[PDB]
């Protein structure tokens, strides 16, 4: 009668929480300190972004529970160690 | 740690309408979760009766034209208060009311069915009594 | 260990200070092979509940890596009116961020006896309080019919949440927000006092830094306000309702230009009926 | 690999709908120092992407239907898996609906692909 | 809608032993849209057990659920004092959702 | 609960305390719902109430989880149930003077 | 990747000679900063040539023939297609006359391998 | 394409184990300038298993079997080739014990392959 019908490129979601990579185009020959973290720590852009618009979809988002946050927050951690280096740190460890 | 509360127990005359509050504490929005007013008549079991999930208020088939649900956010010094009027009433719906609040935030939890719900957390009780 | 004077040995670390140049670019953080990333297309969305209008991208827009207390600078700008989002209002302690939907420009210029710690920052008056008109109109609509009495200053502590801190040409500016809040709401140009501070609390963790003197010219900051940082005060038994700005929490800089995002992963194996 | 986007314009509409959109949106949509770092971040998108679509193909190699954007095999329903009549089904459901619904038996489906080539 | 049967309606068992509790939907539910809830008297019924077996937080383990397309199981293993109360089985397949009838555990 | 005492003018600690060694968002409250204290990321804020310029917390100790708060100059007007805020653990103590 | 210049030595001859030598051919055939970009310029060789290889693939995935070098499909001719007797065909033809005379005739070719997986 | 160990686990029992084994350990098993060059002498590595396994299944491409891990041809046993009961086959040989003894029978099985897609 019927049976199972294998099929691939359907349209389900999940969430995820994983790595996520930054960035624009930087210079990659100026002084800049965004320039040059953006260049030693990023990937160039893509000219043509596939912004495809959805049917009758309706998710529901939460702005205070998102995982990109810490990640891009951490990536200025990143910046802000490389770019502006300071004279004096005191920083305590309590061990 | 929603610790969603009622209002108190209230007798009326048949003919008449009532409102019942619940204010949800601990609820981040009614966009998010989902409120589904439930009855129960004094030694029956549960019957439904309706819902405001997404901001689309609606009852079930038994009740329409009789209820109205209605709903206002987190707004300022005032938690989310959900509201159960009653127009025309008999003296055959003494029960024991409840709003109930389920989260809608995962597609994949399985608590919730395309707006078809269960009841993950529960109010405490507001009998009302017609004479 | 052992066991409540842990030790908190202050440790020290000295390096090299070369004064660096420092304009930030966008970054578009993009998803990797096999994600995506959805966006909210609806003009007045909260931050949470349903968003029908949900479009799919690979990568995100420009974001700029502005680190800045009580203001947002350089920020983007909603579509249609002023938005207000909080985690939880009500809360009295979450920080409530209010979006704008025209840049109010501020120029904080060093000019050059030459008094190297002293600076000034100009805000175009009247076109900032229509600004504060719409966002008092935005917070009734949240509150009801209140006083808004008043913006207040800052309530104190530390001295970057205290003023508005933002680095300029690698210097590191303190404003003084004072003037630019304080109207209460019944129902020229402003200049801002800000001096070039350099025993800083870092905002990477806790800690203390100290950076070198200051440079030698004309350090110009043409910018756009757009955003705020409020806060409020609880109590008591209608009344009139205060809202001192506030901000520190840089992730709150981050839930201002992510919010229209969420990342999924895509399962494209699914299994069916047939007829053959 | 760029096509994985491709996939989800037909999300929110019904599963014929989605099942036509598969065939035509498949069809339509086919020296200094710190430049080499960029050449080489690409590739390693770009390698990671064809091995992504390497290894979903060979996960659809083990139920024979490696390749095919569509196939039917032969392994019978149990009709106490989504006991319903298929006009709803593909009539008055989306995609998202089924990865809820058959949610529960779906291991066991793919057990039964893997042991009917034996 | 699609009404449920409950079975027993009137059991009742010792502490520590097994109970088994049946419903009965009047269709099948391929998909096992079952929710199991708890009623102590005086109380708001709490959720035990949604999606035929599948175990929510804040309850303890004794419990366990099965599904069989049309029979839904409910087993109490090492049954305590607290968990004296009227139960109830809940069909949200199809709206409006209805419950079961009350199988009121007792000693 | 908590019950803490004091006298007069010397200083007292009060705790929060979180179970994840990360540093998380804090606020200090009282009774009225006025706040005495927020952490700000890695910064400080004081609040509009009478220990706007009394109240103090170690702020190397916030790595460890440990969340304290100082008042300093023990006056008969700062007798008030403090409220922990972390993330659930709406902690209470009491002060006595 | 290189063996698209093996497929080209049985042109000229006719469609039987060149189905044979599909098979025969295909059988047959199978730190100095200025070297770094010698080597990411040959992976970006390399890379395109596997990737091409899989966008021609994915194009014999619609019709149900990916991976097969013949495949006989269920797309019956209507005949308005080169009435010929088939002998003329695979003995009197090459390849280049085919791609001459189908040539109005093969978007409905194709048109209609897609809509029979359906 | 890291793959190619975990086929050997099975060497050793016999047949039907390894052909078991097949199905399962299938499913289950799925910026200085001295840098760049670990990172292109990586992906030299990455591209030539792709392009190794690319060719591996062209060769099961002539033969109508690309993609599937098992399929089922159409080329009958002359029984001259293992003239032997296939219960003894199945349960009293491993596969070194195969490619030892139809050694000699093998370019003729791959002709008859080859030649049977025509
Ligand atoms: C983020 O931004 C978001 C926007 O981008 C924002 O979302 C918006 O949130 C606000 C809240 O903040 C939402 O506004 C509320 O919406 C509620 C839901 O309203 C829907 O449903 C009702 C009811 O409709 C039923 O009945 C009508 C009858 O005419 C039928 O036509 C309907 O089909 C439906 O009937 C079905 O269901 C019945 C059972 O209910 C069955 O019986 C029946 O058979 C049917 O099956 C509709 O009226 C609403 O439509 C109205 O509004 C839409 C546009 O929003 C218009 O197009 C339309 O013309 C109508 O005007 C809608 O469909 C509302 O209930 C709620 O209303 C309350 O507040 C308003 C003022 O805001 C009052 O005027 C109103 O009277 C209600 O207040 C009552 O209740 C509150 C407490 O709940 C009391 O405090 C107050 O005193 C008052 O009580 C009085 O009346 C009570 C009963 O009404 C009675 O019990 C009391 O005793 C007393 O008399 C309000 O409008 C808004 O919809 C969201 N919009 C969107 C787009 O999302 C979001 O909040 C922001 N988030 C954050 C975090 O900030
Ligand atoms: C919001 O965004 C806007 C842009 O959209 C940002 O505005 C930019 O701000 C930066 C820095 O504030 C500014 O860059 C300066 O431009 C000047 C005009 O071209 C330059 O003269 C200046 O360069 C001098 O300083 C650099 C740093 O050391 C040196 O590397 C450089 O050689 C120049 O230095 C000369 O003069 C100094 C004087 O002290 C002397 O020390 C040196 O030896 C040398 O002689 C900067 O490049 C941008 O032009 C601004 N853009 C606009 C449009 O205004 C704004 O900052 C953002 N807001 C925030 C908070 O970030
Ligand atoms: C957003 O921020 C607001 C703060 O403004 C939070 O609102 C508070 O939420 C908590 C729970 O999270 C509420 O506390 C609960 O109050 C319940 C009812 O008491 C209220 O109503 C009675 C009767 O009118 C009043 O007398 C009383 O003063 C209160 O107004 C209690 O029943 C709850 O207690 C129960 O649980 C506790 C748990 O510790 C037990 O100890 C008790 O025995 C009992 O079982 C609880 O106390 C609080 O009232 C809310 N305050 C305000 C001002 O709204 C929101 O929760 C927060 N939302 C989010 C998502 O964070
Ligand atoms: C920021 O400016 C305000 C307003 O100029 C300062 O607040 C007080 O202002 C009055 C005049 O309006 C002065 O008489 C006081 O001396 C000011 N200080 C105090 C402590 O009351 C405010 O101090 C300035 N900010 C800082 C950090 O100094
Ligand atoms: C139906 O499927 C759901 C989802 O797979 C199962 O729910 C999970 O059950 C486990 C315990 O067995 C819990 O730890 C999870 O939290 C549950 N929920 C989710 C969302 O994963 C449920 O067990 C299955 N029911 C039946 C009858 O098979
Ligand atoms: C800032 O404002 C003061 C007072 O209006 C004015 O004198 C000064 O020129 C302004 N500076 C700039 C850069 O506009
Ligand atoms: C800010 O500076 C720019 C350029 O100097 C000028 O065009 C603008 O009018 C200034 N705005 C204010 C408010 O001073
Ligand atoms: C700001 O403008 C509003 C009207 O737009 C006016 O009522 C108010 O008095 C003005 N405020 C000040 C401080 O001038
Ligand atoms: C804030 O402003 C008020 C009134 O101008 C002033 O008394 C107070 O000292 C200021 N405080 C801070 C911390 O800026
Ligand atoms: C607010 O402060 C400003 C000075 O920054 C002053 O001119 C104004 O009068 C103050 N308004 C009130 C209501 O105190
Ligand atoms: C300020 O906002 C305007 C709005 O169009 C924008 O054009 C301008 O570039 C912004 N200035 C910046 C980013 O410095």
């Amino acid at each position: 009668n019927l049976w199972v019908t294998v099929y691939y490129g359907v349209p389900v979601w999940k969430d995820a929480e994983t790595t996520l990579f930054c960035a624009s185009d930087a210079k990659a020959y100026e002084t800049e300190k965004h320039n040059v973290w953006a260049t030693h720590a990023c990937v160039p852009t893509d000219p043509n972004p596939q912004e495809i618009h959805l049917e009758n979809v309706t998710e529901e988002f939460n702005m205070w529970k998102n995982n990109m946050v810490e990640q891009m927050h951490t990536d200025i951690i990143s910046l802000w160690d490389q770019s502006l280096k300071p004279c004096v740190k005191l920083t305590p460890l309590c061990v | 740690q929603i610790h969603l509360v009622q209002s108190g127990t209230e007798v009326k005359k048949p003919g008449s309408s009532v409102t019942v509050s619940c204010k949800a504490y601990g609820v981040n929005t009614f966009g998010l979760y989902a409120v589904n007013w439930v009855r129960q008549a004094p030694g029956q079991s549960l019957e439904y009766i309706g819902q405001i999930w997404r901001w689309k208020s609606s009852a079930s088939h038994h009740f329409r034209g009789r209820v109205l649900i209605s709903a206002v956010d987190l707004t300022g010094s005032s938690p989310p208060i959900s509201s159960l009027e009653i127009k025309n009433l008999t003296s055959d719906d003494t029960a024991v009311y409840f709003c109930t609040t389920t989260s809608t935030y995962d597609k994949w939890s399985g608590l919730h069915h395309d707006g078809v719900m269960a009841f993950s957390s529960w109010g405490q009780g507001t009998l009302i009594s017609v004479s | 260990k052992e066991y409540r004077l842990i030790n908190c040995n202050t440790s020290a670390i000295t390096q090299a200070c070369p004064k660096v140049s420092f304009e930030p670019i966008p970054i578009h953080y993009c998803a990797p092979a096999g994600f995506a990333i959805l966006k909210c297309k609806d003009k007045k969305f909260n931050g949470t509940g349903p968003c029908p209008s949900v479009s799919t991208v690979q990568c995100t827009h420009g974001i700029k890596p502005v680190v800045s207390t009580q203001l947002l600078l350089n920020g983007s700008l909603a579509e249609e009116e002023v938005m207000i989002r909080s985690e939880n209002i009500t809360n009295n302690a979450k920080n409530i961020l209010v979006q704008f939907n025209t840049p109010v420009q501020i120029n904080c210029t060093r000019p050059n006896i030459g008094d190297i710690r002293q600076a000034h920052c100009n805000v175009s008056k009247a076109t900032w309080n229509e600004t504060l008109g719409k966002v008092v109109k935005q917070l009734r609509k949240h509150f009801g019919n209140n006083t808004i009495i008043r913006f207040a200053n800052s309530s104190g502590g530390d001295l970057e949440v205290t003023t508005h801190s933002f680095n300029c040409g690698g210097e590191f500016f303190y404003c003084n927000t004072s003037g630019l809040f304080n109207s209460t709401w019944i129902s020229d140009s402003i200049t801002l006092p800000c001096r070039i501070k350099q025993i800083i609390n870092m905002w990477q963790r806790i800690g203390q830094a100290m950076y070198a003197p200051p440079i030698q010219g004309v350090i110009r900051c043409v910018s756009n306000i757009t955003g705020l940082i409020l806060t409020r005060d609880g109590g008591s038994t209608s009344t009139t309702e205060t809202f001192r700005p506030g901000g520190g929490d840089m992730r709150d800089n981050w839930r201002s230009e992510l919010y229209k995002y969420k990342v999924v992963k895509i399962e494209p194996l699914g299994v069916a009926p047939t007829r053959c | 690999g760029a096509v994985f986007l491709g996939f989800l314009g037909a999300a929110g509409s019904t599963m014929g709908a989605a099942s036509m959109t598969l065939t035509v949106q498949a069809r339509n949509l086919l020296h200094l120092l710190k430049l080499t770092v960029w050449g080489i971040k690409q590739l390693q998108a770009r390698v990671l992407a064809v091995e992504r679509y390497l290894r979903d193909q060979q996960l659809l190699g083990i139920w024979g239907c490696s390749g095919k954007l569509i196939c039917c095999t032969n392994v019978p329903w149990n009709s106490s898996w989504s006991n319903r009549n298929l006009s709803e089904i593909w009539d008055n459901m989306t995609w998202l609906q089924w990865d809820k619904e058959i949610s529960n038996y779906t291991q066991i489906i793919y057990g039964l692909l893997e042991e009917s080539q034996n | 809608d699609i009404q449920m049967t409950q079975s027993p309606s009137t059991l009742s068992a010792s502490i520590g032993d097994t109970v088994r509790i049946s419903c009965r939907a009047s269709q099948s539910i391929t998909g096992n849209w079952v929710a199991w809830y708890q009623q102590r008297p005086g109380k708001a019924p709490r959720l035990l057990i949604y999606r035929g077996a599948a175990l929510l937080g804040g309850v303890p383990s004794r419990f366990s659920g099965s599904a069989a397309g049309t029979d839904f199981t409910l087993t109490i293993g090492n049954l305590q004092a607290e968990d004296f109360g009227t139960f109830y089985c809940q069909q949200y397949d199809t709206y409006p959702g209805t419950f079961g009838q009350g199988t009121k555990v007792e000693v | 609960k908590k019950v803490v005492l004091g006298k007069k003018g010397d200083t007292v600690e009060l705790t929060c305390t979180a179970s994840q060694k990360k540093s998380i968002q804090f606020h200090w409250k009282n009774s009225n719902q006025i706040k005495i204290l927020g952490n700000q990321g890695s910064f400080l804020t004081k609040g509009p109430s009478k220990l706007n310029d009394r109240a103090d917390s170690r702020r190397s100790l916030w790595d460890q989880g440990n969340f304290p708060l100082i008042i300093k100059n023990l006056k008969i007007e700062d007798s008030d149930t403090y409220i922990c805020e972390v993330e659930d653990q709406k902690e209470e103590v009491q002060l006595l003077v």
